RNA sequence: ACCAAAGCUAGCUCAACAUACUAAACAAAUACAAAAAUACACCAAAAUAAAAUAAAACAUUCACCUAACAUUAAAGUAUAGGA
RNA sequence: ACGAGCUACCCAUGAGCAGUUUAAAAGAACCAACUCAUCUAUGUGGCAAAAUAGUGAGAAGACUUGUAGGUAGAGGUGAAAA
RNA sequence: AACAAACUCCUAGCCCAAUACCGGACUAAUCUAUUGAAACAUAGAAGCAAUAAUGUUAAUAUGAGUAACAAGAAGCCUUUCUCCUCGCACACGCUUACAUCAGUAACUAAUAAUAUACUGAUAAUUAACAACCAAUAAACCAAAACAACACUAAAACGUUUAUUAAUUACAUUGUUAACCCAACACAGGAGUGCACCAAGGAAAGAUUAAAAGAAGUAAAAGGAACUCGGCAAACACAAACCCCGCCUGUUUACCAAAAACAUCACCUCUAGCAUUACUAGUAUUAGAGGCAAUGCCUGCCCAGUGACACCAGUUUAACGGCCGCGGUAUUCUGACCGUGCAAAGGUAGCAUAAUCACUUGUUCUCCAAAUAAGGACUUGUAUGAAUGGCCACACGAGGGUUUUACUGUCUCUUACUUCCAAUCAGUGAAAUUAACCUUCCCGUGAAGAGGCGGGAAUAAAAAAAUAAGACGAGAAGACCCUAUGGAGCUUUAAUU
RNA sequence: CGAUGUUGGAUCAGGACACCCAAAUGGUGCAACCGCUAUUAAAGGUUCGUUUGUUCAACGAUUAAAGUCCUACGUGAUCUGAG
């Protein structure tokens, strides 16, 4: 009975789970876009989002510093978190991460795959799904309705 | 526990041709507006994502060449440029990667 | 428990046994046409004229 | 429709004959731990065949059972046997 | 006829035994390497035609162990368990 | 009445069931003799006909796409991270499995990616290390142990002197490896020297987070109430008492490690001796045995059976034995009396025992409660003295009992992790299996029915779970009996 | 007998009624409380410990009561193995 369990079991145990996410996160902060097992990426996303929040607490905060010290494994990144990533998220509260499902891995294990990304990175943009345009027949029919909600008010 | 009798072919056909063991037809397949290959509706297009992946690889390669070693990563934002381009005033003060290829149609300048 | 398949068919051109042919290939014909006669460009309008 | 199926050859068997009976191949190496050119020694030998089995058990006995004399008969006779 | 390259017991010839405790290298003591195989759970076409995990017993001796040699079935060998 | 058969009529016939044994008539397919010539006839011959041997070989199913198997993460692709620690060399063994380039549709890897293991081509380990590498005389009693000097069990390892030893660059041979023995690229077995990391490696193919199973950590109050037993576990890692063996040691490789064996000690027997054992020894020695250190002891018997003495006679630390009936002290007992039989008549000790039964003997202690444990009583009429009897120290993975302590053993279970698990992808076994279109009840029946009778029930198919039945699978029952079937062992079996 | 694996526990219990408890009654050498009998009723219940391998049995403490039996002396392809 799994009721209300938020964290999925990975690795060799709870600790191995933390270290798996450690590596994933470090990879994410370095390269800013990575791809991995859909489940693991999903699991990661929360952490990846909170790390930016500790980053916003600034260099001088001790808690944030040893936090970043534990999570970012290659130490050289710790400045990047504080002096690059954390600044470029200022206005936005929670919007840091984009996560999409990629087609299943071509290897024989055929896994379920996801790409995860920090917004505002400098890379060729992911081919996101576009909503239909407004010129589409159905949407036009709705535009009619809208303008008649404006005309009747 | 060992089977008491050989299961006949009729019984067996009943088991393995049963509806629940058949592959189920996927109805969510569609065409990518871009390249006109196939994709499932809730998933990124494989072909397009390959374009992006290759280019990303090349960029990362060339930004590994600008870093003399494993542990040097910039303390500044970076921006990637293509043949016949120059850094904007807004984009200066940043790390600059210069690629030979002309800027791809899907990739915007931003 | 140890037995393998046979018969993977291959065509290998090699010049050495091709040279060792004891009865060299006898041709009834030559593959090309030596001199190609190149006709008049108005040969359609001279065809309705007999002489 | 897959998996499959069908061949007639390779050689063999049994006798006959036959000269006579250890084939072929030997450059080197071969009985050192065979195939390793070269140092004072040793070297060599023989003793009954037995039992399974039959006798409805088993105890004397039990044809043939790696010893040239064939064939037609005498004859399954004389004989021998826990007779 | 063939077998002692496993194993039983021998013969030659090598090799190991740290730390601690003791006047002591005393078939004493604690405890590794090493050697055994107590109890339990796994395992039971198994990792394994006898193992794994824990736990145990000995650990300068009637100790462990390498190499070469010996004893042969009416036999050998045996701190007898046929 | 009717309905109801291998009975009997009716219409036709080729005109009356059957197991072991017996008789008969035909006949498939081969071959041969003559025919024949779109596959036959008359004869003659035979390796002359397969639904049954846990038949043989090959091939295929079923079980089953089940059990089971594997590659730490990202990335700029061999760079960083996250973890775990059997490493380098030599000997023995293996024999090119090593190296470079290329290939991998399929073949090896229990799966891929790719390649130390599949395929092909081409190369390679170079002696200084190692192997190979004198005889005959003669002086030497004097351990290795940091060797000063000693201990007992008396100890591996060489100098010098003399006599001759071809005398003259370069001889020959081992040099790869991720390796060997286990049918496997096997969690097993493997000698030595150095190291504990500077070297080696990866527990997870991807998910999900059901049961049951495995492995772990934690647990309210209680603390052995669990149970054959505190087995296992534990924040405990302590004390006592019995039985048996003195002790360290040994044993049934693969169900027994013990109370069995050995053993110091003590005892019997047998030997007066020389070049292969015993022994290069000589009765304070050497063999054959018994018993089990120490301590107190080891009583009586030579009639039988042995063995000495070839007969007498001697031997029990040789095989082995060690009794009754009647009458008596006012009474139960029986010092005493009678008498029979024996070779001697069971002595000392110990005792309801690891000791036929009676037996849960009786009583005391221990517990709220004991067929347990301990202490006594004790004819044990079947104890008992080297096939040893009694005490005892120390010792014991031996077998029993108490106390403390500790605890999920239990009251009475619970939470969470990992492996299994279930889903996705790859590969893909096993016993088993007359055929199955494979229900329940009561009856029946080779005496316990899915299958018969009488009733009930009943669209068809997966996937997950449980084990009541299929007298479920395994192994031609090890128990039991039989066979004029075996073998091992012992003798007072018979032949020798 | 080309195997129908055997005692007692554990777990889960299915059934009978010849009722131990709970319910309704008849008779009493039934005043009352207790009891002793007999009829009817099987939905539900039927304890925890010390010793024994034990089933029985003895004993301690209780209970509304601590039933008698059948089920391959129920149940080992679920466990135990003391006997
Ligand atoms: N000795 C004997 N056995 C018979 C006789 N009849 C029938 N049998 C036996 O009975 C059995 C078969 O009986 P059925 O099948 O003939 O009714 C077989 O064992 C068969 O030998 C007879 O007359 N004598
Ligand atoms: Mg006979
Ligand atoms: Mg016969
Ligand atoms: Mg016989
Ligand atoms: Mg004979
Ligand atoms: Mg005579
Ligand atoms: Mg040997
Ligand atoms: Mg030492
Ligand atoms: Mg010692
Ligand atoms: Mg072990
Ligand atoms: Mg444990
Ligand atoms: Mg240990
Ligand atoms: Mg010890
Ligand atoms: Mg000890
Ligand atoms: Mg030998
Ligand atoms: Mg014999
Ligand atoms: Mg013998
Ligand atoms: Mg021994
Ligand atoms: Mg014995
Ligand atoms: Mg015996
Ligand atoms: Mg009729
Ligand atoms: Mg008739
Ligand atoms: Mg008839
Ligand atoms: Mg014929
Ligand atoms: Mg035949
Ligand atoms: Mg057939
Ligand atoms: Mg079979
Ligand atoms: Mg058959
Ligand atoms: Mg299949
Ligand atoms: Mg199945
Ligand atoms: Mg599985
Ligand atoms: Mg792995
Ligand atoms: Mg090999
Ligand atoms: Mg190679
Ligand atoms: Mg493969
Ligand atoms: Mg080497
Ligand atoms: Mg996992
Ligand atoms: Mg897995
Ligand atoms: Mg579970
Ligand atoms: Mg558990
Ligand atoms: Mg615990
Ligand atoms: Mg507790
Ligand atoms: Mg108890
Ligand atoms: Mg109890
Ligand atoms: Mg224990
Ligand atoms: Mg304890
Ligand atoms: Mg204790
Ligand atoms: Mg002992
Ligand atoms: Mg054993
Ligand atoms: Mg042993
Ligand atoms: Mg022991
Ligand atoms: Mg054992
Ligand atoms: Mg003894
Ligand atoms: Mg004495
Ligand atoms: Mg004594
Ligand atoms: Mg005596
Ligand atoms: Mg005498
Ligand atoms: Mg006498
Ligand atoms: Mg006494
Ligand atoms: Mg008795
Ligand atoms: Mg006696
Ligand atoms: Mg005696
Ligand atoms: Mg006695
Ligand atoms: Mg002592
Ligand atoms: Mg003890
Ligand atoms: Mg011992
Ligand atoms: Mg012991
Ligand atoms: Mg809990
Ligand atoms: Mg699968
Ligand atoms: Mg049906
Ligand atoms: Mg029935
Ligand atoms: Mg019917
Ligand atoms: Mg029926
Ligand atoms: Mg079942
Ligand atoms: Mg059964
Ligand atoms: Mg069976
Ligand atoms: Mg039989
Ligand atoms: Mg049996
Ligand atoms: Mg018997
Ligand atoms: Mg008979
Ligand atoms: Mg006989
Ligand atoms: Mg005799
Ligand atoms: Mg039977
Ligand atoms: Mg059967
Ligand atoms: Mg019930
Ligand atoms: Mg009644
Ligand atoms: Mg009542
Ligand atoms: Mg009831
Ligand atoms: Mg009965
Ligand atoms: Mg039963
Ligand atoms: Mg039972
Ligand atoms: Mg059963
Ligand atoms: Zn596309």
């Amino acid at each position: 009975i799994s009721h209300g369990r938020v964290f999925r079991r990975l690795g060799l145990g709870p600790e191995s789970r933390i270290h798996l996410l450690q590596n994933l996160l470090t990879g994410l902060v370095r390269h800013e876009r990575i791809e991995a097992s859909w489940a693991r990426v999903d699991e990661l996303r929360g952490y990846a989002e909170k790390l930016i929040d500790y980053g916003k607490l600034g260099d001088t905060n001790e808690r944030a510093m040893r936090m970043a010290d534990f999570w970012l494994t290659e130490k050289d990144l710790i400045p990047k978190l504080f002096q690059v990533l954390a600044p470029r998220f200022q206005g936005q509260n929670g919007g840091y991460t984009r996560m999409l499902q990629i087609p299943n891995r071509n290897e024989q294990d055929r896994a379920k795959m996801a790409v995860i990304e920090y917004k505002g990175n400098c890379l060729p943009p992911l081919p996101l799904p576009r909503r239909d345009s407004n010129l589409t027949l159905l949407n036009q029919l709705l535009q009619g309705l809208r303008q008649d909600q404006e005309a009747s008010s | 526990a060992a089977p008491k009798n050989r299961r006949s072919i009729e019984v067996n056909r009943c088991r393995r041709r049963n509806p629940q063991k058949l592959i189920k037809v996927k109805n969510n397949i569609d065409v990518c507006p871009e390249c006109g290959h196939l994709k499932q509706k809730h998933i990124l297009c494989g072909y397009c994502y390959e374009k992006v992946r290759k280019e990303t690889a090349e960029i990362r390669r060339q930004m590994g060449k600008q870093e003399g070693g494993p542990f040097r990563a910039p303390t500044t934002e970076t921006v990637v440029l293509y043949s016949g381009e120059t850094p904007s005033e807004q984009d200066q003060g940043k790390r600059i990667i210069e690629r030979e290829r002309k800027r791809p149609s899907w990739f915007t300048q931003n | 428990s140890e037995k393998e398949f046979v018969e993977h068919a291959r065509k290998a051109g090699l010049v050495i046994p091709h040279e060792r042919l004891e009865r060299p290939i006898h041709l009834a014909c030559t593959a090309g046409i030596f001199d190609a006669y190149v006709p008049p460009e108005g040969d359609a309008r001279i065809s309705s004229l007999s002489k």
